[PDB]
C-alpha cells in the first residue's frame, strides 16, 4: 500500500540500477491488461 | 467475460455486448486470432 505511491513517480527506479522497468512492465502487461491503464499506473506517457 | 476491460467494452445496461464491441475487445486482448474471433461471432447469439 505504501509502494503504490512510487508506482507513477518518474523517479520510481532511481536507486535501483535498471531504469527501464516501467517499459518492461508495459511490454509484458498492458497488451492483455490495457496499455493506457498500465501507462497511467506507471505514470509514463506512450508518446514519451 | 470475467475480465474488466471487456466490461469497459460492454455498453448497454442490458448486461450484454455488441458484435463489433465483442470483436474488437477480442482483438484488443489478443486472446483470439482473427479467424478465432470470426468463429466466436459465428457461435455467438446475435441480437437486434
Amino acid at each position: 500500500q505504501w509502494d503504490r505511491l512510487v508506482l507513477n513517480t518518474p523517479s520510481f527506479p532511481s536507486n535501483y540500477w535498471d531504469k527501464f522497468v516501467k517499459r518492461k512492465v508495459l511490454d509484458k502487461h498492458g497488451d492483455i491488461f490495457g496499455r493506457e491503464r498500465i501507462a497511467e499506473l506507471l505514470g509514463m506517457d506512450l508518446a514519451s | 467475460v470475467g475480465s474488466e476491460a471487456f466490461q469497459d467494452y460492454v455498453t448497454d445496461p442490458r448486461g450484454l455486448i455488441s458484435k463489433k464491441d465483442f470483436q474488437k475487445a477480442m482483438d484488443s486482448q489478443k486472446q483470439f486470432t482473427g479467424p478465432e474471433i470470426q468463429f466466436l461471432l459465428s457461435c455467438s447469439e446475435a441480437d437486434e
